[PDB]
RNA sequence: UGGGAGAGGGUGGUGGAAUUCCCGGAGUAGCGGUGAAAUGCGCAGAUACCGGGAGGAACGCCGAUGGCGAAGGCAGCCACCUGGUCCACCCGUGACGCUGAGGCGCGAAAGCGUGGGGAGCAAACCGGAUUAGAUACCCGGGUAGUCCACGCCCUAAACGAUGCGCGCUAGGUCUCUGGGUCUCCUGGGGGCCGAAGCUAACGCGUUAAGCGCGCCGCCUGGGGAGUACGGCCGCAAGGC
């Protein structure tokens, strides 16, 4: 269920692709390792630092409750 | 920076004297000195009121706009920044477009060919005087009323300031330089910035003439003196206090609260000082 | 002079009158920075992640631009002063980096 | 008197609490290993965890309680026991969510948890 | 930083011949341009020690240069720092 | 000349999580803590829960047998200033090189001066336990300090216990970062296993502890002792 797969092209310096990015993050709002994101070392770099980025804009969450 | 002296006489071995390096005038603006009464520390009865005051350097009074919201909108150039003998502050020499020439106390980062204003409309920039409830809530600010158009009374020490920490209502909420917790109103005036020389309290005197220079005459303890002048007086040899440590009228002086009770300004301050 | 991409959030509780005016004070600021304006992008409002003063949503502009370096960051401040606006987050431009 | 609510509980190492408050968040009741009978470690343990639980929904019941969001913080020994408690209590328990609090490596801890 | 095109001014005004890059003169010239970039911003960045040692190794390298150019030709080594104001 | 990667360094900004305290609300009989406890806190309303606020410090996930730096060391995000370094092109200089006694700079923590700052933590110190005792370990408190600026100190298991540069002597697998004709090849890093060879052994082995040249530093039985004396440095502690 790799996630790098479940999209097409894409970019990993968009910060604003809040659809694509989401999809990054656990449920439970944290940075996926590279074992479920299928990123590279290089490639998995820049989507944290954008991911990061997006937080900070109010796009992506810094934590959630996890439900169950 | 404050200045060194190589010890060449005893005193010179501790003395440090202020840099001087933002003064770019050394003489007053005629027409806004006006003598200063001396006092003594006398009132007008011929009183000592408060003790150990004489003998300073003679000064004249530079006369100084705590009010400011009396020129709104109109903007001045600051045309030299001065020494100010009757405080700790520097002092800014304002020329008003108008052609009217001011004092505002020099805020630290003030320089001599900008542009300074008052209103409700000034930018929030160094040397500006607003009404509180234009500044940004965050914003450290000096010179600042304490009722709506009664003049600068808080923050005016040299290196000392105010921070906006918030409002309420007809009110703004300041952090006091003592770290005093108060509602201010918000139509009172207060010029963004902190006060300059804020080297000023490291500065060591040196000797016991430099004391007097500032008009401090020598202060002498309860213990040095008799029963009829002080609670610690007398005894034979040195003595411990002897009593809980009292001032010469017999008050107690280590911890006792002073404050007027009842006193009306208690519902606007919110929390005492610190430390 | 050097590409950036000036991010502004605002206010959502604005109308659209005081919102213009903000747009007036940022669009004035941009070109007294020297910034000269190429793309830009206003999605408006759009739901956060978390609250940013205190409130569920943020009204989002999106500026490419070109400046002089030295006052990207005096900008920075200029924008960031008015009470309306909740964040700003200039950022060096940068070519996409591709996956898939 | 009050339909729907939460129930937060509060699972240490050391003890469980759980408090039912209002859906506006404000306790109505709250129960503890200490409040059914423990003192010391025993106040830690799962069966600490049940009567806690169940002592702080049957209080709750009485007040007209009868579905609960259910708030867990704590990785207690007491904590998955407690969740059954409330469950099996005659409450609703509408959902089940985890909202310990852990730093983004904040504030340095004591020195037993280094 | 320094511009492409302010390096390339220097290399063209030091050059001994059109195409000229890496002579020891260019070498010098294009070392004393990041040299003065560098002793300025350490002025202001005093507190920048990593960048300090890039400056010493700099420094070293410029002067191996001069002493190179002052073994083989005097003359061009006295113009050379006559013209970019060097020995203090 | 064109490109790259990176917690390399400096300055300025700036985000959210948590802790603490204060304010409001709601609520009651305990909370906390340990191996078990006690001190402590709590009906003067604690714990747990909600909302508001203040403040300092560190930046979870990403995160790695990862990366960067000469070393010490460096981790939220943003911009500016700035170092090192690698690749490709094979364009320029024409041995301009190596090392380096002295010198100069940098140098974790603790410590020190002046001034800030102080939420958490915590030497000293108080008290509770444990115990034959317990100036400890464990528990409740707690001040320097930890944080910032500027100036000192100059140590270390400052370690790879491995000085720097160059040349030569099988490969296998993992990895980071370039360039390729992109199966695969070629650089530069980081690991493992190993040819030859080394080595007292353990182990090292193209990141040599192999085979060689250059330069530097250092060792010459254990203790006494990194002590004494002298000298130089330091505000002191103390350092050489
Ligand atoms: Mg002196
Ligand atoms: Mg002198
Ligand atoms: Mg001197
Ligand atoms: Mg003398
Ligand atoms: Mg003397
Ligand atoms: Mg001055
Ligand atoms: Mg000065
Ligand atoms: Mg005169
Ligand atoms: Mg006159
Ligand atoms: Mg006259
Ligand atoms: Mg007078
Ligand atoms: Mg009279
Ligand atoms: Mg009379
Ligand atoms: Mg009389
Ligand atoms: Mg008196
Ligand atoms: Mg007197
Ligand atoms: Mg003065
Ligand atoms: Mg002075
Ligand atoms: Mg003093
Ligand atoms: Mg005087
Ligand atoms: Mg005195
Ligand atoms: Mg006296
Ligand atoms: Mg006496
Ligand atoms: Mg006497
Ligand atoms: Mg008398
Ligand atoms: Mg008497
Ligand atoms: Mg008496
Ligand atoms: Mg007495
Ligand atoms: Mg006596
Ligand atoms: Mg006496
Ligand atoms: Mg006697
Ligand atoms: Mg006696
Ligand atoms: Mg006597
Ligand atoms: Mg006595
Ligand atoms: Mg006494
Ligand atoms: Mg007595
Ligand atoms: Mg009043
Ligand atoms: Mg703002
Ligand atoms: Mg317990
Ligand atoms: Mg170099
Ligand atoms: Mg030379
Ligand atoms: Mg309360
Ligand atoms: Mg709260
Ligand atoms: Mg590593
Ligand atoms: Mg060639
Ligand atoms: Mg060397
Ligand atoms: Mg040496
Ligand atoms: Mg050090
Ligand atoms: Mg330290
Ligand atoms: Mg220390
Ligand atoms: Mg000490
Ligand atoms: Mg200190
Ligand atoms: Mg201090
Ligand atoms: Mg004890
Ligand atoms: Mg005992
Ligand atoms: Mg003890
Ligand atoms: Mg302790
Ligand atoms: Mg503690
Ligand atoms: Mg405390
Ligand atoms: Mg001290
Ligand atoms: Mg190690
Ligand atoms: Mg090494
Ligand atoms: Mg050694
Ligand atoms: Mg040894
Ligand atoms: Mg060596
Ligand atoms: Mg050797
Ligand atoms: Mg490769
Ligand atoms: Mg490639
Ligand atoms: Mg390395
Ligand atoms: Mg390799
Ligand atoms: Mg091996
Ligand atoms: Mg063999
Ligand atoms: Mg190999
Ligand atoms: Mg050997
Ligand atoms: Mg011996
Ligand atoms: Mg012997
Ligand atoms: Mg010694
Ligand atoms: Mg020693
Ligand atoms: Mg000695
Ligand atoms: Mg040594």
């Amino acid at each position: 269920a790799k996630v790098k797969a479940t999209l097409g092209e894409f970019d990993l310096r968009d910060y604003r692709n809040v659809e694509v990015l989401k999809r990054f993050l656990s449920e439970t709002g944290k940075i996926l390792p590279r074992r479920r994101t299928g990123l590279s070392a290089k490639e998995q770099r820049i989507l944290a630092k954008t991911i990061k980025r997006a937080r900070i804009l109010g796009l992506l969450p810094f934590t959630e409750k996890l439900v169950r | 920076a404050v200045k060194k002296f190589k010890p060449y006489t005893p005193s010179r071995r501790f003395m440090t004297v202020a840099d001087f390096s933002e003064i770019t005038k050394t003489e007053p603006e005629k027409s806004l000195v006006k003598p200063l009464k001396k006092t003594g520390g006398r009132n007008n009865q011929g009183r000592i009121t408060v003790r150990f005051r004489g003998g300073g350097h003679k000064r004249l009074y530079r006369i100084i706009d705590f009010k400011r919201w009396d020129k709104v909108g109109i903007p001045a150039k600051v045309a030299a920044i001065e020494y100010d003998p009757n405080r700790s502050a520097r002092i800014a020499l304002l020329h008003y477009v108008d052609g009217e020439k001011r004092y505002i106390i020099a805020p630290d980062g003030l320089q001599v060919g900008q542009q300074v204003v008052a209103g409700p409309d000034a930018p929030i920039q160094v040397g500006n005087a607003l009404p509180l409830r234009f500044i940004p809530v965050g914003t450290v600010v000096h010179a600042v009323e304490l009722e709506p158009k009664k003049g600068a009374k808080l923050a005016r020490a040299a290196g000392t300031s105010a921070q906006i920490q918030g409002r309420e209502g007809d009110y703004v909420i300041l952090r006091l330089p003592s770290g005093e917790l108060r509602k201010v109103h918000g139509e009172c005036y207060a010029t963004v910035g902190a006060v300059g020389n804020a080297d000023h309290k490291n500065i060591v005197l040196g000797k016991a003439g430099r004391s007097r220079w500032l008009g401090r005459r020598p202060h002498v303890r309860g213990a040095a003196m008799n029963p009829v002048d002080h609670p610690h007086g007398g005894g034979e040899g040195r003595a411990p206090r002897g009593r809980p440590p009292a001032s010469p009228w017999g008050w107690q002086t280590k911890g006792l609260k002073t404050r007027k009770r009842r006193k009306p300004s208690s519902r606007f301050i919110i929390a005492r000082r610190k430390k | 002079m050097r590409r950036y991409e000036v991010n502004i959030v605002l206010n959502p509780n604005l109308d659209q009158s005081q919102l213009a005016l903000e747009k007036e004070i940022i669009q004035r600021a941009l070109e007294n920075y020297g910034a000269r304006v190429e793309k830009v992008e206003e999605l408006g409002l759009r739901r956060l992640a978390y609250p940013i003063a205190k409130d569920p949503q943020g009204y989002f502009l999106w500026y490419q631009v070109e400046m002089p370096e030295d006052r990207v960051n005096d900008l920075a401040r200029e924008l960031r002063i008015r009470d309306n606006v909740r964040r700003v987050m200039v950022v060096k431009s940068q070519e996409p980096f591709l996956a898939n | 008197q009050v339909a729907s609510g939460r129930a937060y509980i509060h699972a240490s190492y050391n003890n469980t609490i759980v408090t039912i408050t209002d859906p506006d968040g404000n306790p109505i009741t709250w129960s503890s290993g200490g409040v059914i009978g423990y003192k010391g470690s025993r106040k830690g343990t799962p069966y600490a965890a049940q009567l806690a639980a169940l002592d702080a929904a049957k209080k709750a019941m009485a007040y007209g309680m009868q579905s609960v969001d259910v708030i867990v913080r704590g990785t207690g020994a007491g904590r998955e026991q407690a969740i059954r408690a409330l469950q099996a209590s005659g409450l609703q328990v509408k959902s089940i969510v985890d909202d310990t609090p852990v730093p983004h490596n904040g504030c340095r801890p004591k020195k037993k948890f280094r | 930083p320094i511009t492409k095109e302010e390096k390339q001014k220097v290399i063209q005004e030091f050059a001994r011949f059109p195409g000229d890059t890496g002579s020891t003169e260019v070498q010098v010239a294009l070392l004393t341009l990041r040299i003065n970039r560098l002793s300025e911003h350490l002025k202001v960045h005093k507190k920048d020690h990593h960048s300090h040692r890039g400056l010493l190794m700099m420094v070293g390298q410029r002067r191996r240069l001069l002493r190179y150019l002052q073994r083989e030709d005097p003359e061009r080594y006295r113009a050379l720092i006559e013209k970019l104001g060097i020995r203090g």
